[PDB]
RNA sequence: AACCAGAAAGCCACGGCUAACUACGUGCCAGCAGCCGCGGUAAUACGUAGGUGGCAAGCGUUGUCCGGAUUUAUUGGGCGUAAAGCGAGCGCAGGCGGUUUCUUAAGUCUGAUGUGAAAGCCCCCGGCUCAACCGGGGAGGGUCAUUGGAAACUGGGAGAC
RNA sequence: UGAGAGUUUGAUCCUGGCUCAGGACGAACGCUGGCGGCGUGCCUAAUACAUGCAAGUCGAACGCUUCUUUCCUUGGAAAGAGGAGUGGCGGACGGGUGAGUAACACGUGGGUAACCUACCCAUCAGAGGGGGAUAACACUUGGAAACAGGUGCUAAUACCGCAUAACAGUUUAUGCCGCAUGGCAUAAGAGUGAAAGGCGCUUUCGGGUGUCGCUGAUGGAUGGACCCGCGGUGCAUUAGCUAGUUGGUGAGGUAACGGCUCACCAAGGCCACGAUGCAUAGCCGACCUGAGAGGGUGAUCGGCCACACUGGGACUGAGACACGGCCCAGACUCCUACGGGAGGCAGCAGUAGGGAAUCUUCGGCAAUGGACGAAAGUCUGACCGAGCAACGCCGCGUGAGUG
């Protein structure tokens, strides 16, 4: 039997839909950033600190809960030099 | 130190392992039927920093928080060593 | 979200009830954490027999009583006297 | 609140253990029995008769758990003949150990503190017109946990005969 | 606080078995069967389940369709009327069952200088403002249906950037517990945040206020998670077991420590104080019994753990790896125009089946207790009560003095 859980359902697909969007956005932020660290190429700095700024910009908006979105900027702190 | 640990002494058996010793405590039980003294021992297994202690070392460690795959004490004191 | 109420305690026809804080997830008659006074449903008046250093000390830690435990202990003023005296500060 | 003891009592055994009977037709067959054992003109073991004999809507039977069982004996058993000392020796591990000084205090006892949920079995007191229900107290739930002391005895270390 | 009788013999003392007298039951089976006061009632097949009820509610973030009213008689302020939602909170509580499990599952005693926590009292700055895109509805497409598509509108506490918080965390500086690692107070070095918001009062200016929110982050209360000492089972006609196993280094990942996972290096670890293997079993408060030491049991009531036809896996969510929610595989069962569809009695009554054997397909939120809601109310087989059964305890009976 189904009662009233079915409006749960589109709910949470529909939670689904734009937290994997997020995210994956997140993730692809993190991976333009290092690889960019790893380049060292013209521009190692500049486009390195738009990078970091945005990643961060991307990060706090996100979400884990909170907790280790501080262990990301510990992690990424110690990734300058 | 608002809240104390429990600390343990005993002799070391063997530490052929890299930054690792076994402490044995010792004592003595009754048989819940009969009476005698029978007497038993546990091999603990405690964390120590840079091979202070050798075998057959009286020493004493303390409960410290989960350190590794079950050693899970920290040395604290070479008292008495022989050869 | 701890809740002060009652527990039904009766025979087949004559209940008693303790007036008791148990978190609202507890069943009825399951655990609580204190029992802090008493009711007879019968025979009224029948006393709220109290340390009253409990309730006193126990709305101001944060709790809520519900309809019946805060109707009968509203007959001794007990957070009117408290947050009277919040002005303490 | 008007009238009645009327509407209104039950069930298994009697050879010993087993308190709780006598007598009549039944005849090693039909039968009974927890153990011992009863049956061929006696069954004081089938039916009848009054009795007798038992708890208080019960009474017998089957099954399961503890006692009596000192019949796993630590408290609390034994091995010449009744069940029960290996055919005999050498010895690893283990168990147990002469006298004494000093010393540690693992085992030892003890003071204080924390907890051993509620309800139960207890005891006291109330109500439920007496069973059942609730209330407050206490041993009750540790081989517990922390903190402080003794070195008489056994472990441990240094020595001595 | 500890009671002994019968039976080995022609008769005797020892030793030794067998049996009886005492209790208890979720009992059953025969005979008996008056009333009431309390209880209890699938222990077998965690076997398959027709039929009917077990969980919804919401205006003060919000907007749009559907009734009657004096609605400037053509539409009409205004009151109650509202289908799905940008939309919240609940459905992780409450009820069941003991199949698994010989381990940190439980019981005690402790730890967290390795941890997370939807209401209330507040706590340092607060309590930024500004902006922009979409369902229902209407029309259409396939099929009887479960239902699946296009074109057009709108609502905000969804979406967007933007400076405004470093007390995140790091360095440095300045004072102590240590448990080494470290952590506990004050100021600075580099990076970053959002709900820009509701019903009412006054409404002189055209905004002061009562009931409502979100943080840069803190505290209490509550609930959850990790980890250790000790304790509770039979078999030696079961003696060796282990290769992410044991340690180090580095990285990843998690609410955090950690072989939890990877990459490299060294061969470690457990065992007669019973490991590994086979079999049985949920654990405890407690209950029966006994002088006591003990022995047996874990059904009523309370606490914990584990399971949802069988086995996997994640998502939303603070909280589940989710009783009823989703997806996939397996066994079974049902409906149809045959093209396609649908489901899990270990919720309450009830059905077949097994069995020596265990109830009614009832009433109602009056009361206590939840969930939503400014508040009336709404949901409830939780619960409160009426059935049935000598199944257990009882309060008793069928007068007292008599003839």
């Amino acid at each position: 039997n189904i009662e009233s859980a079915i409006k749960r359902v589109r709910t949470s697909a529909n939670a689904n839909a734009k937290n994997s969007s997020q995210t994956n956005a997140m993730r692809t932020a993190i991976k333009k950033f290092e690889e960019a660290v790893a380049a060292g190429a013209d521009n190692v700095d500049a486009l390195y600190n738009e990078a970091v700024k945005a990643v961060d910009m991307a990060a706090t908006k996100g979400l884990i809960h909170k907790n280790k979105a501080n262990r990301d900027k510990i992690r990424l702190s110690k990734l300058a030099k | 130190e608002r809240n104390q640990r429990k600390v343990y002494q005993g002799r070391v058996v063997s530490d052929k392992m890299d930054k690792t010793i076994t402490v044995v405590v010792e004592t003595k039980k009754n048989h819940p039927i009969y009476g005698k003294r029978m007497k038993y021992s546990k091999k603990y297994k405690a964390h120590d920093e840079n091979n202070t202690a050798k075998v057959g070392d009286i020493v004493k460690i303390m409960e410290t928080r989960p350190l590794s795959a079950t050693k899970r004490f920290r040395l604290l004191e070479v008292v008495e060593e022989a050869v | 979200a701890v809740k002060i109420r009652l527990k039904r305690m009766g025979s087949k026809k004559s209940p008693f009830y303790r007036i008791v804080v148990a978190d609202s997830r507890s069943p009825r008659d399951g655990r609580f954490i204190e029992t802090v006074g008493t009711y007879n449903p019968l025979k009224d008046p029948a006393e709220v027999v109290l340390k009253e250093d409990l309730v006193l000390d126990w709305l101001s830690k944060g709790a809520q009583p519900s309809d019946t435990v805060r109707n009968i202990l509203s007959k001794e003023g007990v957070m009117k006297k408290h947050h009277e005296a919040k002005n303490v500060k």
